[PDB]
RNA sequence: GAUGUGUGCU
DNA sequence: TCTGAATCTCTTCCAGCACACATCAGGACGC
DNA sequence: GCGTCCTTCGGAAGAGATTCAGA
């Protein structure tokens, strides 16, 4: 009965490039930084996949 | 060629020596065909000709012409390189001040003229007068006159009398002082006056007076007449693309300077009104001010877009000046640089590098064999032989990098092992191929990391590296004896899974004729590797005089362990692979190896231990899935207890039983206990959950389970990191170092909420800030450990001393940290140690004591060993082989010729560094402890409490009212076999001397609050204590109780400062009590953030709490926060309260009461009787009026400066407690470091001596100068009848101690470049390249290692 | 050559 | 009211190697 | 187009200058 609002979805935390980690709630929090500037990082093959 | 390096001031005659022309015109090349112009920055006539052997108007052109001088245009043909050795210099129109003499403190023209900064300031800037020559008036010869003074003098006093402002005038009085009358008018000042500050500037006035003096500078040349310019080769305009020209700012400040100078030149001819020459006089004075040291006045002025133009200080100063960027280390050729990869085919001498850049990088090694082999008749024809890479050059190149190692160094090399010697192995490929031994050594991964490849030239450094850094010859770590070359995460795994077994196989009951069947049954798949069966082994053993006997037996051992045994060498025992081999297990392998065997068994060994780990290790499929991370059934119970818990410790804190300080401090308890319990939990469900027939009924074992046999067997994990998988994550440490209030209950096997990871977010960013913000502050301290240590080297072999410091095992809370064993192990004793058979000797007195001579101690049981420790030695300059111990690279005593020191503070520099680059390897954990509280003993024994003042309790029981107090285990025999430090006001349910069962609590007490406890009876009366003024009260009129909380001296009035709150305990009569034994009053005094539960004037009994004093200590105890300390104790930073001690031993007594602080008065029994202390009211005195003291015991209480320790409890008392408290640091992280570097560096801080009387030296009264030259004097003098001098040593920090020394050189390239430098200047030092840092900027072999022998032979020489 | 930004491994 | 103690103010220091990109370099006014 | 020219803001420590107070 206290409550008067609620979060959009669990989305709203993150940023556009850390919310592309399958599973981000089971990483350490440094290995989901790494992983997004990994992502950031990444270079476009030959064949998309 | 030299010797020596002196520096001094620069005469005007001496600069004008060194010019070779006088630069008159602020132009630069003209932005045209690229010619200088006439007489500018750039010219051929002053300078050099542009072009090389090419005169510049076009008249001669050819070395034919060599030597003569051109008449068009004036510039003598000559080598262009002679543009970078001929300097210029501009004729000032007026005096200027050198700013360095003036603005670096303290100003030497300031404390030469006796006036004040600014007053001086004020002059040169024309903004106020000086009276020089003031004459037959009322001013004197350094008076300042502003200009309404100058005006009313000029008036009234219109005689020849003149008073003059700039720099003309300071230049005035610095040449009409005479530097002889004022040193000697000073010396009797001196000897008249008393007062400490006045005797202080007066001696330091005396010693820049006799610094001027000796040397042959003189005062008026501190104001520059005639400013020299830098060559233009070292300023070069380099043209960009167009017809504009580079943003040089040594050519700008160059251009405003003679700008400013031809400005005043001309309006000194014209006849220029007095305010616009003076104010064009001042802007010349702030132009070369801008040009010496910019920055150093108000505002620096900028080139372009805000930014500040470096001056010809700014590029000899900092991180980026011409010492630490361009001397202290270089960039060089016959270099590379690429990303690493495994290649785990290698041997230990071994790396790969790539084909396309051992040709690049042996490029001249090539041209030279393709020149001898006669495929090439030039040099250029096989240069294109080798660019265009013919079939042959490939042969070459094979032919030529056969046997010559290269260096293979990773970026940051925090310890020697960072840059190691392989042979080459050419591989094709772009990356450099890496043993995985080394790795460790390296602390290199393969995830992106490079390596930087150096090719050793010459035959000396080929041998250099193939005998000293080579990667073979580095098996041990210098910091420790451990092994270096240590199988590390894939290997360990392998032989975990090899040397394991399991109740069941393919084939268990069979007995196996050798382990060359065991392999054969694994291979055909008969037997599985985790049998228990029994081999038939052959091994040997040299207990003889060298002799290998061979004992042949039948061992229940398994068939991995068999299997084993095929790769151990001879030598060495079974009882080493017959069981679980973790990583400790087989480094204690490797380490006996060495030990008994020697170098090379052992390094064919750990090849041979890498080759089989990874190949069982491939067999096994050691894979890790989901279902691995088994979670325990019971851990929302233990989750549920402890928020119960919190929800009742809530409840008690709002209703007041605790504050908020101590709320947090037990949540933080509650929930590490519970966090313990449910690792405890899921371990216990991890390790032993393997029930398995054994061929018969269930059995029990050790868990096969992948995330257990990759944490118990030490290859990558712990406790934390796999608690945090399938127990529970726990609670968070923030980047300031507080510990998160709440704890997260999940882990990385289920999900994490929205809300915590976020609150894991705090301690995730603090583990990457950590690093990259404050490793910064442990680099910087190896730098300044390097550069104080960096010249002890070892000189001789034995200086023939039976001093030392003393070696016991160091218990101080727990159990045995260090045996004597590891602080004995491999250093020279100094007297004969007695075993328990006393007046029989054990050892002699000079032997280096082995590990067998330590296992002889420790068959005896000795508990104190004096050794031989580096502080103590006699050597002058550098320490003897004997007083430093083992070289702890190699089994050995250490080489005359050693660079100790660097070894020292590289070994010290480089935990903390290396432990703080890697804090997020935990996470974010908060890595406390839980606060124990209570005192378990659990071996059995006696109790011996050590400097105890205790009184009896309500119950009858004892309580402790002393602060250092020890609670130590004697057992059966008297050996101390445990200690522990109980604090004050901690009750005892024991007491000292009786026998306490092993397994039961002594000593309990609350880990928060530290109470006040009293040590007598009656009523207490709330003295200096009001409401408001010292404390903050706040009443329940319900119950009528007050808890008044008294604060600290924040918010406390300024007013109230001098009142001080205490609690006096008083009888029914009004009488003050008497502390028994004593005559002083119980007055017991309250510090700040104190809560009191009682009311004034209740009836107490004998030791009990009167009031609480919460703690507050929260931090994560991180190797980060907890390396400020080991900077404090290198520093000597003297602490908040230190604790006072007696100067002087003899009986004490109190004269004279309250001089605004109390006075202490030490008579001894027979010798003089000078000495008073003011004791400040703060800390009460553990001494009172009848006792008897010696030096160094503790007046007072608090922490040790150490300087009080070293000038009374001696050398050996202050290093002990360093090295100790820097020990206790590393320790507490699990670093491992021998005291021998601790103790080196200890050395390097003691270097000074104050003399006390001059005696028949040389010596001064109050003379700081170096300790070796006093023994060196002393020592020569009382060769003869002659009386030496009395000195006292003193401690300096590992800035201040490299800093002082002797070599300007070091320390101008360490620190405070122009302090350094112009302190140099005016003393007119005189430096003789005794150290490295001196040898490596001047260009010369180090007097250390190779280069020793050399430098031995031309010290020798001359 | 110096700045400014981004980045990699410690 | 002279002289240690305290406070105020100025100064110097703040890890290592490497890679990529762009921009600057007198720009205002006379000619 | 050629061409001569004239902001503030961290933070611990140490030294050296004032400034206090206290006998
Ligand atoms: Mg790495
Ligand atoms: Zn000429
Ligand atoms: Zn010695």
């Amino acid at each position: 009965d206290q409550v008067d609002y609620m979060d959009v979805s669990t989305q709203q935390v993150v940023s556009v490039g850390a919310s592309l980690i399958p599973f981000l709630e089971h990483d350490d929090a440094n290995r989901a930084l790494m992983g997004a500037n990994m992502q950031r990082q990444a270079v476009p093959t030959l064949r998309a996949d | 060629e030299f010797d020596a390096i002196k520096i001094a001031l620069a005469s005007p005659d001496m600069i004008r020596s060194w010019s070779f022309g006088e630069v008159k015109k602020p132009e630069t090349i003209n932005y045209r065909t690229f010619k200088p112009e006439r007489d500018g920055l750039f010219c051929a006539r002053i300078f050099g000709p542009v072009k090389d052997y090419e005169c510049l108007c076009g008249k001669y052109k050819r070395l034919k012409h060599r030597g003569v001088i051109c008449e068009k245009c004036g510039v003598e043909v000559t080598q262009t390189k002679v543009r970078r050795e001929r300097m210029g210099h501009i004729e000032l129109a007026s005096p200027t001040a050198h700013i360095w003499f003036l603005k670096s403190l303290p100003s030497r023209i300031g404390l030469l003229l006796d006036m004040p900064l600014r007053d001086i300031e004020r002059v040169l800037y024309f903004e106020s007068y000086v009276v020089i020559e003031g004459g037959m008036t009322n001013l004197e010869r350094q008076q300042i006159l502003t200009e309404e003074q100058y005006l009313d003098a000029l008036e009234e006093f219109g005689d020849e009398f003149d008073a003059k402002m700039g720099a003309e005038a300071i230049q005035a009085l610095l040449k009409s002082m005479d530097l002889e009358q004022e040193c000697e008018q000073l010396r009797e000042e001196l000897n008249e006056t008393n007062s400490e500050t006045k005797r202080k500037k007066l001696t330091k006035r005396i010693k820049l007076l006799e610094a001027f003096v000796q040397s042959g500078n003189k005062p008026e040349w501190m104001i520059l007449t005639v400013l020299p310019v830098l060559p233009p080769d070292l300023r070069p305009l380099v043209p960009l693309d167009g017809g504009r020209f580079a943003t040089s700012d040594l050519n700008d400040l160059y251009r405003r300077v003679i700008n400013r100078n031809n400005r005043l030149k001309r309006l000194l001819d014209l006849a220029a009104p007095d305010i616009i020459v003076r104010n064009e006089k001042r802007m010349l004075q702030e132009a070369v001010d801008a040009l010496l040291d910019n920055g150093r006045r108000g505002r620096a002025i900028t080139g372009s877009n805000k930014r500040p133009l470096k001056s010809l200080a700014d590029m000899i100063k900092g991180k980026q000046g011409r010492f630490r960027q361009n001397l202290l280390g270089k960039r060089v050729d016959y270099s590379g640089r690429s990303v690493i990869t495994v290649g785990p085919y290698l041997r230990l001498h071994q790396c790969g590098l790539p084909k396309k850049m051992a040709l690049e990088l042996f490029k001249p090694f090539i041209y030279g064999k393709l020149e001898l082999r006669g495929l090439a008749t030039t040099i250029k024809a096989a240069k294109k032989m080798v660019e265009r890479e013919e079939a042959v050059v490939w042969d070459i190149l094979d032919e030529v990098i056969r046997e010559h190692p290269v260096l293979l160094n990773r970026a940051p090399t925090l310890h020697r092992l960072g840059i190691q010697a392989f042979e080459p192995v050419l591989i094709e490929g772009k990356a450099i191929q890496l043993h995985p031994l080394v790795c460790a050594a390296y602390n290199a991964d393969f995830d992106g990391d490079q390596m930087a490849v150096h090719v050793p030239l010459t035959l000396e450094a080929q041998l250099e590296a193939r005998a000293l850094m080579m990667s073979t010859n580095n098996i041990l770590s210098p910091a420790n004896g451990e092994p270096i070359i240590v199988p590390s995460q894939d290997v360990v795994l392998g032989l975990y899974y090899m040397t394991r077994d399991c109740v069941n196989a393919k084939g268990e009951g069979m007995v196996l004729t050798g382990p060359k069947e065991a392999e054969r049954l694994y291979r055909s798949g008969l037997a599985s590797l985790h049998a228990r069966v029994k081999v038939r082994i052959t091994e040997y053993e040299k207990d003889a005089n060298g002799e290998l006997v061979a004992k042949t037996s039948l061992k229940d051992t398994t068939v991995g362990r068999a299997i084993l045994w095929m790769i151990v060498p001879k030598g060495l025992p079974y009882s080493i692979v017959n069981q679980a081999l973790g990583k400790k297990a087989i480094s204690k392998m490797l380490n006996t190896c060495y030990r008994i065997l020697g170098l090379k068994p052992t390094v064919i060994f750990a090849d041979q231990i890498m080759y089989t780990g990874f190949a069982y290790a491939a067999r096994s499929g050691a894979s890790v899935g989901i279902d691995d991370m088994v979670i325990p059934e019971k851990k929302h119970e233990i989750i549920s207890e402890a928020e119960a818990e919190v929800a009742e410790i809530q409840e008690q804190f709002q209703s007041g039983l605790v504050t908020a300080g101590e709320r947090y401090n037990k949540v933080i308890d509650i929930w590490a206990a519970a966090n313990d319990r449910v690792s405890k939990a899921m371990m216990d469900n991890l390790q032993t959950e393997t029930v398995i027939n054994r061929d018969g009924q269930e059995e029990k074992q050790v868990s096969f389970n992948s995330i257990y046999m990759m944490a118990d067997s030490g290859a990558r994990g712990s406790a934390a990191q796999i608690r945090q998988l399938a127990g529970m994550r726990g609670l968070m440490a923030k980047p300031d170092g507080s510990i998160i209030e709440t704890p997260i209950t999940a882990n990385f096997r289920e999900g994490l909420n929205v809300l915590q990871y976020f609150i894991s977010t705090h301690g995730a960013r603090k583990g990457l800030a950590d690093t990259a913000l404050k490793t910064a502050n442990s680099g910087y301290l190896t730098r300044r450990l390097v550069d104080v240590a960096q010249d002890l080297v070892v000189t001789e072999d034995d200086c023939g001393t039976h001093e030392g410091i003393m070696m016991t095992p160091v218990i101080e809370g727990g159990d045995v940290k260090e045996p004597l064993r590891d602080r004995v192990l491999g250093r020279v004793t100094a007297e004969d140690v007695l075993k328990p058979g006393t007046a029989d000797i054990l050892v002699p007195r000079n032997t280096l004591l082995h590990e067998q001579w330590c296992d002889l101690l420790e068959e005896n049981s000795v508990d104190a060993v004096k050794v031989r420790s580096v502080v103590s030695c006699d050597t002058d300059f550098g320490v003897c082989a004997h007083c430093y111990g083992r070289d702890l690279a190699r089994g050995h005593i250490i080489n005359k010729g050693e660079a100790i020191g660097v070894i020292a503070a590289q070994s010290i520099g480089e935990p903390g560094t290396q432990l703080t680059m890697r804090t997020f390897h935990i996470g974010g954990a908060a890595s406390r402890a839980a606060a124990e509280s209570s005192i378990q003993v659990k071996n059995k024994g006696s109790i011996k409490l050590s400097n105890v003042k205790s009184v009896v309790n309500s119950s009858g029981k004892l309580v402790i009212t002393s602060r250092n107090t020890e609670l130590k285990l004697i057992d059966e025999f008297g050996r101390t076999k445990e200690s522990y430090k109980v604090p004050y006001g901690a009750v005892l349910a024991k007491g000292d001397g009786e026998q306490v069962a092993g397994g039961e609590t002594v000593a309990n007490w609350d880990p928060h609050t530290m109470p006040v406890i009293t040590e007598v009876s009656g009523f207490v009366r709330f003295t200096d204590m009001i409401d408001g003024q010292t404390i903050t009260r706040q009443t329940d009129e319900l119950t009528g109780l007050s808890s008044l909380v008294v604060l600290d001296s924040a918010e406390r009035t300024a007013g109230g400062k001098d009142l001080r709150p205490a609690l006096k305990i008083v009888d029914a009569q009004g009488n003050d009590v008497l502390i028994p034994g004593t005559d002083m009053p119980a007055q017991y005094f309250l510090p700040g953030k104190a809560i009191v539960q009682l009311e004034d004037g209740v009836q107490i009994s004998s030791g009990d709490t009167l009031a609480r004093i919460p703690q507050e200590s929260g931090g994560t105890k991180d190797i980060t926060g907890g390396l400020p300390r080991v900077a404090d104790l290198f520093e000597a930073r003297r602490p908040k309260e230190p604790a006072i001690l007696a100067e002087i031993s003899g009986i004490v007594s109190f004269g004279k009461e309250t001089k605004g602080k109390r006075r202490l008065v030490i008579t001894p029994v027979d010798g003089s009787d000078p000495y008073e202390e003011m004791i400040p009211k703060w800390r009460q005195l553990n001494v009172f009026e009848g006792e008897r003291v010696e030096r160094g015991d503790v007046i007072s209480d608090g922490p040790e400066a150490p300087h009080d320790i070293l000038r009374l409890r001696g050398v050996h008392a202050v290093t002990r407690y360093i090295v100790n408290e820097v020990q206790d640091v590393y320790r507490l992280q699990g670093v491992k470091i021998n005291d021998k570097h601790i103790e080196v560096i200890v050395r390097q801080m003691l270097r000074k001596a104050t003399i006390v009387n001059a005696g028949s030296s040389d010596f001064l009264e109050g003379e700081q100068v170096e300790y070796s030259r006093v023994k060196i004097a002393n020592r020569e003098l009382e060769a003869n009848g002659k009386v030496g001098a009395t000195y006292s040593r003193d401690l300096l920090g590992i800035t201040k101690a490299s800093l002082a020394t002797e070599s300007f050189i070091s320390a101008a390239s360490f620190q405070e470049t122009t302090r350094v430098l112009t302190e140099a200047a005016v003393a007119g030092k005189r430096d003789e390249l005794r150290g490295l840092k001196e040898n490596v900027i001047v260009g010369r072999l180090i007097p250390a290692g190779t280069g020793y022998a050399y430098h031995q032979d031309r010290m020798r020489r001359r």
